[PDB]
């Protein structure tokens, strides 16, 4: 070890990211740190709404008898998928909305049951994040051409065991959608927060941004997107107001000279990066410790 | 529509819209998200079989089918085969929450209405999680000697154009809200007619390049 | 033309599960979503090159 | 590992209390929890319960209609929102920690507790 | 659902084979646990599943059963024991402990 | 800590009227050593392990073999210092794995 630099200050952060102890004079890009405590905003179209529950039950029986072992495998394993039946056919959902809940009815202590992702393009618990399907069917018996989800049982700090599987057939489409739950009156149609960086899922497009009110009367459609595909705005199919969406930490530019940050061009009207003076230029705000008492 | 006899114009030979028409209340149909500014290529229902007016026509058209039965007194070029898209035009800030819309299928008539008073619906589908103090719409399908009801969703304060496809696609102000399945005909029972419905256009899909500006 | 070519590269799936980085983590668990995001990272660095 | 409680005292019948509990040294969000009490010179009886996800809460028969339970998974906090005390709530409380770690989405069984804090006494 | 612990308190010396029977008022068949209460302390865990020694405690405790007769016993009492013991079942969402027992100085 | 994963392959062409060769054999006595089958797939829990492929195919003109399948590895090539976080073998399917 020859020398070290802590990535704690603004100049040291830029040095750490540029991965060099000396930084030439110039204008460098930078992004502020994102807030981590993030509210959730949901907007959705009110639709024909019937709802089913894809409930998976797991419980396994430990042989109570002569050998009083605890760090072994259980004797028997019933897995169930609610209204499923092997002799009538694989179970799947026709209603627009549905949820998946995993019930771990294992009674033993220092024990648990779990589910892995397997080779499937989605997890069992992540379907509740407004995922689209055209038809998805579950079955404890194998479905040809489908995906397999291994089931697990875990002793704390001990070798885990596989006790079954779960086969899902999926053909992604826009007919049915998964939701976390039918809520007790709390609306999933318009519930948003404003002027605060939030993680949103607005008309089935998800991301992180800031929602504001607008001034436009755009007549057509309900979602407005950029060429990159990102969500720029949306409309509430009620009054009809337009809203706008913007990332909460847009890039800035830092002016560095003589291995020190002398200024910063900002998108907005504030005194960022510890500078005591900010002025407005025709197309950006600029903050620095200067006094404008200079000629060169 | 309204004035000009061109806002209710005379379609040219072949079914093309004139190159000087201002597209007042003619929306670009979108399926996921709408464009604001730019130039886009799409298959859009703009090849018109024949286009008639309702405002000032005194005909009211009764019922319109896809195969040409029930045409109005349409002006300009008129084609004589089956369309797959019917477009209804609406006035300035006019709305449709004052009546009913009747679709007819080979499996029976299907109704579409909208009212927040529950005494009109009966079976109300129990649409939980909504604001009970405002309007939402419903559908009323028939099975001949039988009839069922369902909740469909919400429609805005203002409707400016309403388009229905032969395969049931249902658009309001350019966005597809519903999908009602295959339909034979449609008719717009709402009061204050000859003002609420301005023009009706029978059309079919065609490849077009479109200027769009401010989503119009 | 160069900017329009660059902005159009952002809709590429690059044969990842989806073109939206946030949508991958909404669909998949962290140990599996990393192997999906890596395609978008490599592909978009090629777009900048 | 460290466990601690807060918020015990003396209030009138029918009042309110913010019973609190904090933890450190283990994954708070994945373990089940249950508040258990002990009247002075009496036995121990279960009061309330909560799974790692926090989807559902479980209450005792005599406790029903009086106290409610919640946590905050963000910063390692756990509570009893207390209301409507009668006369016999005088006791010492514990935020006993359930042994089993469970997946963050699952609703699973519970009821055996490893570590107990310092205990927090309350009276009415 | 309840459990009766009897006798309520017994005094014992260094080396005796103390025993307590936790009548769970009904059959639970393995879901139980035991705790150690040295006076003035928060309860600590002793036994779980009615069989498994908590590794924070020395191995000089044991218990077994099948039905309602589930027990807890001491091989040979060591002088610092002088504590209260409580049992509990973990079969049900509505779990109820017992009345308790004691070993006392002698 | 060392473990031997020893696969045994034994089969015979049916004793009877058919002294056939080019057609299929009949009895398929394959045994995975320690595979008691009522305690889950054989998961190795020792630091080191190795695989053996022993056949008792007494019939001349006949031979036994294994194929890679879709596995990211081979039954004979695991002995080349290949690293795993865990590994289990089973005659019946261990769903989610490789064959
Ligand atoms: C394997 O596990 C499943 C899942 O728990 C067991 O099936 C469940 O058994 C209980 C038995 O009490 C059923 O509950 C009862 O249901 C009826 C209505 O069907 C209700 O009237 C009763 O009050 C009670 O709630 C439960 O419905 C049933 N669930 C399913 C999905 O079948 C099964 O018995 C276990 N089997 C073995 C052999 O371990
Ligand atoms: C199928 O093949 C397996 C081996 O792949 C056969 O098992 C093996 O059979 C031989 C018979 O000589 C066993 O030898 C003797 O076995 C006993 C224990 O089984 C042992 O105490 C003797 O000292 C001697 O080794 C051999 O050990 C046995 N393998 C094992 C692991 O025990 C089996 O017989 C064949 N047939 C069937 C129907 O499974
Ligand atoms: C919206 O999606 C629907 C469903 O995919 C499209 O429907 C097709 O429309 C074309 C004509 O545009 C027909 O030839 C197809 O038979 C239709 N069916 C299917 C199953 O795709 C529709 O085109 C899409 N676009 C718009 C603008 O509505
Ligand atoms: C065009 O559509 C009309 C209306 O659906 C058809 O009219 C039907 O004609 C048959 C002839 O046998 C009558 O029995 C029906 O009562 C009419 N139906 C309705 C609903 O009015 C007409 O035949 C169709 N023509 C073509 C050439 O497709
Ligand atoms: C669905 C709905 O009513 N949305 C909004 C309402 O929340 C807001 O309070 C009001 C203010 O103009 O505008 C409208
Ligand atoms: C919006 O969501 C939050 C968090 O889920 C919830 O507390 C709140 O009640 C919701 N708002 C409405 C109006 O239901
Ligand atoms: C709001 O939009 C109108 C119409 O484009 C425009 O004239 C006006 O300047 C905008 N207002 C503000 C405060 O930006
Ligand atoms: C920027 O902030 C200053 C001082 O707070 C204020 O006077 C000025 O009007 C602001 N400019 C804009 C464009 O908001
Ligand atoms: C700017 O000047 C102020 C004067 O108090 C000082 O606190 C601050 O640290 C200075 N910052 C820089 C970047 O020079
Ligand atoms: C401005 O700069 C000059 C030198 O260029 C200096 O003498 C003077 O003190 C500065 N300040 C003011 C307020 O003029
Ligand atoms: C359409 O066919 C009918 C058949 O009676 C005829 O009256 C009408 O003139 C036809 N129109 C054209 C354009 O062929
Ligand atoms: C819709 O049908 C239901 C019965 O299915 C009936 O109660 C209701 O009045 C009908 N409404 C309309 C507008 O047709
Ligand atoms: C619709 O909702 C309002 C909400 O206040 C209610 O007063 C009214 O009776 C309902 N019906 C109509 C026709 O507005
Ligand atoms: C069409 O609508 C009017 C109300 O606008 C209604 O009275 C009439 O009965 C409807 N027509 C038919 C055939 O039902
Ligand atoms: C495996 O072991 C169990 C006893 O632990 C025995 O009942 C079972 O028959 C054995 N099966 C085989 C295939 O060895």
């Amino acid at each position: 070890i020859a020398n070290i630099i802590y990535c704690n200050s603004v100049i040291n952060r830029l040095r750490c990211d540029q991965l060099s102890f000396d930084v030439p004079d110039g204008f460098y890009s930078t992004s502020p740190i994102q807030p981590v405590e993030l509210p959730v905003s949901i907007v959705s179209l009110p639709v024909y709404h019937k709802h089913t529950f894809i409930v998976l039950y797991v419980n396994f029986e430990h042989r109570r008898g002569p050998g009083k072992c605890y760090n072994c495998r259980p004797a028997v394993i019933n897995i169930t998928l609610a209204n499923f039946n092997e002799t009538k056919g694989p179970l799947c959902v026709d209603t627009s909305h549905f949820t998946t809940q995993f019930v771990d009815n294992v009674k033993l202590a220092r024990w648990s049951a779990s589910i892995n992702t397997g080779n499937c393009p989605f997890s069992f618990g992540k379907v509740n994040n407004f995922v689209k399907f055209g038809s998805v069917c579950f079955s404890l018996k194998d479905i040809p051409g489908g995906c397999a989800m291994p089931i697990m049982a875990n002793l704390v700090n001990s070798k885990s065991h596989n006790i079954g599987s779960l086969y899902v057939s999926w053909s992604d489409g826009d007919v049915i959608t998964g939701v976390p739950k039918p809520v007790e009156g709390v609306s999933s149609f318009m519930n948003v927060t404003l002027n605060k960086c939030t993680k949103y899922n607005i008309y089935d497009v998800s991301g992180v941004g800031v929602i504001r009110i607008s001034n436009d009367t755009f007549l057509n459609g309900i979602t407005y997107t950029s060429t990159s595909g990102n969500l720029l705005g949306f409309k509430d199919v009620t009054n009809g107001t337009i809203y706008s969406i913007t990332p909460c930490n847009p890039p800035d530019q830092l002016v560095v000279y003589q291995q020190a940050v002398v200024g910063a061009m900002l998108s907005e009207n504030f005194t960022s990066y510890g500078f005591s003076n900010v002025v407005e230029m025709p197309k950006f705000f600029y903050a620095s410790n200067g006094t404008y008492n200079c000629t060169d | 529509c309204v004035g000009h006899s061109e806002n209710v114009f005379a379609v040219e030979s072949g079914g093309y819209i004139p190159s000087n028409f201002a597209f007042n209340n003619w929306f670009l149909l979108t399926n996921t998200s709408s464009v604001v500014d730019g130039v886009v290529r799409s298959f859009q229902p703009l090849l018109l079989n024949c286009l008639w007016s309702v405002s000032g026509s005194q005909f009211t058209t009764g019922f319109v089918y896809f195969n040409g039965t029930g045409r109005g007194a349409c002006k300009g070029f008129y084609s004589n085969a089956s369309s797959d898209v019917i477009r209804y035009n609406i006035n300035f800030e006019e709305n449709l929450r004052r009546g009913t819309i009747l679709f007819k299928t080979s499996y029976g008539a299907v109704v579409f209405y909208c009212t927040n008073n529950t005494l009109v619906s009966g079976d109300a589908h129990i649409p939980s999680g909504t604001v009970l103090g405002n309007f939402y719409c419903f559908v009323n399908t028939t099975i001949g000697n039988e009839t069922t009801s369902a909740f469909v969703g919400a429609l805005p304060k203002t409707v400016r154009e309403f388009v229905i496809s032969r395969t049931g696609h249902f658009y309001i102000n350019g966005y597809r809200y519903f999908s009602l399945g295959d339909v034979e005909a449609v008719n717009f029972n709402v009061t204050n007619a000859a003002t609420t419905v301005c023009t009706v256009a029978l059309a079919s899909y065609a490849d077009v390049l479109v200027n769009v500006s401010q989503t119009a | 033309n160069s900017l329009n070519h660059l902005t159009s590269q952002l809709r590429q799936n690059f044969q990842a599960i989806s073109s939206s980085i946030q949508a991958i983590y909404d669909r998949l668990d962290p140990p599996q979503a990393d192997q999906q995001v890596d395609r978008l990272i490599t592909g978009r660095l090629a777009a900048l090159n | 590992v460290q466990l601690v409680e807060s918020g015990g005292g003396l209030v009138q019948p029918g009042g309110s209390l913010r019973l609190s509990c904090a933890a450190s040294g283990f994954t708070f969000s994945s373990y089940a929890m249950s508040w258990v009490r002990q009247a002075p010179g009496k036995g121990l009886e279960w009061v309330s319960a909560i799974i790692g996800s926090g989807s559902n809460t479980y209450y005792a028969d005599s406790v029903k209609g009086r106290f409610t339970i919640s946590r905050d998974n963000a910063k390692n906090t756990l509570y009893l929102q207390m209301n409507s005390l009668r006369a016999e709530d005088t006791a010492v409380y514990y935020c006993a920690k359930d042994t089993t770690p469970r997946p963050l989405y699952s609703s699973g069984w519970y009821g055996s507790f490893d570590y107990w804090g310092q205990g927090t006494p309350v009276s009415v | 659902i309840q459990m009766t612990q009897s006798p309520s308190s017994l005094s014992a010396s260094v080396g005796d084979r103390v025993t307590i029977t936790c009548q769970a008022s009904q059959d639970i068949t393995t879901y139980l646990n035991w705790y150690q209460q040295k006076p003035g302390k928060a309860p600590k865990l002793l036994i779980y599943d009615a069989s498994n020694l908590e590794t924070g405690v020395p191995s000089r405790f044991s218990g077994s059963g099948s039905g309602t007769d589930f027990t807890l016993t001491i091989s040979s009492l060591q002088p610092e024991d002088i504590a209260t013991y409580y049992c509990q079942q973990y079969d049900n969402l509505f779990l109820t402990f017992g009345g308790g027992t004691k070993v006392e100085i002698k």
